[PDB]
């Protein structure tokens, strides 16, 4: 239960029912952004 | 520094452009347009702008038209330099007093790519999509400074500087913040020259899903375009909005260490207002020269209004002259602004009141449908606040406001509170609402045409009774109304086995690519505001019926290149008409006032504005004074 | 046009330098960003090295050839912003080069040393020395 959920359930896979009362927005997120130097022009991508 | 790629998409682009002529053709009419109006004032100069249709790409080089789809920063650059190149090696003959950069429009089908707000994911980022929606917020159209141009004083000289954005360019180049320059290199102070530097309208509208294809219940998606020196003002708030252009993705996203996630927007390419039904956006429609011949062919036909007034609702059966004032109402008269700055009404407004299934609400359903703006509202569904225009320190036009230049439909009349019922006598006769509210001192303008149905006080039109206890109505809100329809359900053997009839065949209908038990599919038919003239199936079975297409292209034609001036001939026959009216008793449905003349003259205007003539005969006056002897007592003289 | 804007000119001077016309001795630091004829006697002449001014990579999973230009404060009269831009060892896109030597673009450079020469300048004194770029 939602009332139930102690500091011994952090970092930890959780089941917990209840209702969704507000869905934001899709937001990006980068999962790989190809990145260049300002004063370079060295290339570099990171992964996420 | 020079890309090869680059080069080489340019000068696939320039094939492409040079085996579809219609590119050449439009870049050289737009080229000769801004010529010739710059030579004749040493109107408008047209944008440099072009409409690709994506189709066209597709059959010439598929990869290309890919690339533009799926990967916009790396093809529509070196599309719009070879456009540019194109318009400069046409240029032959420059303007009066590469160079002038060629912006891109697409049209055609985008496929996976046409998409809403809600539908719009962080997938489609750096794509090209089309995104249909409502436009909810319009920003301030700002200018941009692109170029600062500055004097030095102690040197006499002019100096500039160029800016740049991450949203100018689709490719995302190095930061370069320029400072604006207030002295020059070896420190004379400058004077910034305005009207020299360059300054490009910026706007930032937002689109929202629209109402009639997003969930119910549900929170609204909304998305943020950016409109550049051509496509700002290009829409109102409320309009349908297709919006085509580059889903960017913006700044870091809280990543370089000084957001949530990364700023997403559309920098758009083109902007399409779309018409839908009850919106504020007109319907304009193509005019090719077939369509205006057939328009005269049919105008110099005699009995033309019957052929317009049938064809209006033949699902309806009768109604005959309430189709010929709702078609008159559509053409409507000619306004009158007088030099001292009056203002006479040139717009028709109709009230049929009469016992329940007359067709009165599906009469108001066809005018909505097919007029080319039209507003749906209910009695007391939308007050004067929904009807008239609203303070918000800002003012949010009403129904009757969007519906300027328009018809207003108003179902259920009667339930209507006096508060709006004062808003609407302003509404109808000047043609105007003033605000004056909250230090808001406003005249808008309402120049709306109001089509409205009624029900009787007990539900039933009493013939025993007079109609003034019929009614219960204001005389004051009647005489607004140019022509009043009592409508009663008789019980008459011929019409009901008739209209029975009329309704099965109605109901007895297929079109023309379904099966016998397949159910009619339906879209929100969101036409762009921008093949035979007759229709195959006739619910009456008789003169011909046009298509409702072909009498909206016939209607605009009237409505926009035809304006009669009234004759003496139309006059004798008006005034007599009017003081026959005023003065002999018959126990008139409506009374009779100086705004009587008024309808007649503006019927008799809108039946020669139905025969294409440029003057008011007196055909068109006799007719006018016709319908409305019929509308005030039921005759059929 | 030659078989198989575009080639730059470049300018030499001559004639009469005025005050301008001087030794490694008088050529002061009130001589600077001036165009001087310095008569002197070479004293010192560095190899001829070439300076990579346009280097051409090749990237063999696109197939396709890049270059980039490079930049010093000597190559030109007029102060640039300096732009330390590396070596490309890969694609923008992570694919690696391959350098394209003998389509590169190297460019002989040498640093010569001119001293005042023994006949005029003064006996006994250490003489004065001035560097030249070639
Ligand atoms: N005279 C008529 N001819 C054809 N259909 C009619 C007629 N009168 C009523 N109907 C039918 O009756 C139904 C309801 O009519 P409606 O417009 O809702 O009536 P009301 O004006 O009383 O609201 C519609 O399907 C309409 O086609
Ligand atoms: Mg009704
Ligand atoms: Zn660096």
């Amino acid at each position: 239960p939602l009332r139930d959920l102690d500091s011994e359930h952090v970092s930890k896979i959780v089941r917990l029912s209840g209702i969704i009362i507000s869905t934001s927005v899709l937001s990006s997120r980068a999962t790989y952004l190809s990145i260049m130097c300002r004063n370079c022009r060295h290339t570099t991508s990171i992964t996420i | 520094a020079p890309d090869a790629v680059f080069g080489d998409r340019v000068r696939r682009f320039q094939e492409f452009l040079d085996t579809f002529t219609s590119y050449r053709d439009s870049v050289r009419s737009i080229q000769v347009y801004n010529s010739n109006n710059a030579a004749n004032y040493n109107l408008n100069i047209l944008p440099h702008r072009i409409i690709i249709s994506l189709d066209d790409l597709r059959e010439f080089d598929r990869s290309f038209w890919s690339g533009i789809l799926v990967e916009p920063a790396y093809f529509i650059p070196p599309a719009e330099k070879a456009l540019t190149d194109l318009a400069d090696s046409m240029d032959d003959v420059p303007h009066p007093n590469s160079r002038h950069p060629w912006k891109l429009s697409f049209k055609g089908s985008f496929g996976a790519h046409a998409l809403s707000p809600r539908t719009l994911t962080a997938q489609h980022l750096n794509k090209l999509v089309s995104v249909e929606g409502i436009v909810t917020k319009t920003s301030l159209v700002r200018p941009k400074l692109i170029r600062s141009v500055h004097y030095a004083a102690k040197t006499g000289r002019f100096h500039y500087r160029d800016y740049t954005d991450a949203t100018t360019t689709l490719t995302t180049r190095i930061p370069t913040p320029a400072i604006y320059p207030t002295e020059d290199t070896e420190g004379n102070k400058l004077t910034t020259e305005y009207g020299y530097s360059t300054f490009i309208d910026h706007q930032r509208i937002t689109v929202q899903e629209m109402p009639e294809m997003a969930p119910a219940g549900q929170l609204p998606r909304s998305i943020d375009v950016i409109l550049d020196d051509d496509l700002v003002d290009k829409t109102k708030p409320g309009d349908r909005v297709n919006v085509v252009g580059v889903f960017k993705s913006l700044g870091a996203g809280g990543m370089n260490q000084s957001l949530i996630g990364f700023k997403t927007l559309i920098l758009g390419n083109t902007v399409y207002p779309l018409h839908a039904r009850s919106t504020g956006v007109a319907a304009r429609q193509m005019l090719t020269d077939f369509d205006i011949r057939n328009i005269n062919k049919l105008s110099k036909k005699k009995d033309i209004f019957d052929i317009l007034s049938q064809s209006l609702a033949p699902s309806i059966y009768g109604h005959d002259h309430i189709k010929k004032a709702i078609l008159l109402m559509l053409m409507g008269g000619v306004e009158k602004n007088l030099e001292n700055g009056s203002h006479l009404r040139g717009d028709i407004n109709i009230l049929m009141v009469g016992d329940p299934s007359t067709a009165k609400s599906q009469l108001l359903r066809f005018v909505l449908n097919t007029a080319s703006l039209a507003i749906a509202t209910t009695g007391r569904g939308s007050s004067g606040v929904g009807l008239t225009a609203a303070v918000t320190r800002r003012l949010e036009a009403g129904a009757m406001v969007l519906a300027d230049r328009g018809v207003v439909c108003i179902d259920e009349f009667d339930k209507m509170t006096d508060v709006d019922r004062v808003a609407i006598h302003e509404v109808m006769e000047q043609q105007t609402v003033t605000i004056a509210k909250a230090g808001i001192h406003t005249t808008l303008n309402a120049r709306c045409s109001v089509i409205a149905a009624a029900n009787p006080v007990f539900g039933q039109y009493d013939v025993n009774r007079d109609p003034h206890q019929n009614i219960a109505l204001p005389d004051s809100l009647l005489s607004r109304f140019d022509l009043l329809f009592v409508v009663t359900d008789d019980i008459n053997e011929i019409r009901d086995r008739s209209i029975s009839e009329h309704v099965l065949r109605t109901h007895r209908y297929l079109p023309p690519g379904y099966l016998e038990g397949e159910p009619v599919r339906e879209r929100l038919n969101l036409s762009l505001a921008v093949d035979h003239v007759f229709e195959k199936f006739n619910p009456l079975l008789i003169p011909k019926l046009v298509t409702i297409p072909f009498l909206r292209k016939y209607v605009q034609y009237a409505k926009e290149r035809v304006i009669p001036q009234l004759t003496q001939e139309a006059i004798n026959v008006i005034v007599k008409n009017y003081t026959d009216l005023r003065n002999d008793d018959n126990t008139k449905k409506s009374p009779i006032t100086a705004r009587t003349l008024e309808t007649l003259i503006r019927l008799a205007t809108a039946h020669a504005k139905v025969r294409l003539s440029k003057t008011v005969n007196k055909v068109d006056a006799k007719v006018a004074a016709n319908l409305l002897r019929f509308a005030l007592l039921g005759e059929d003289i």
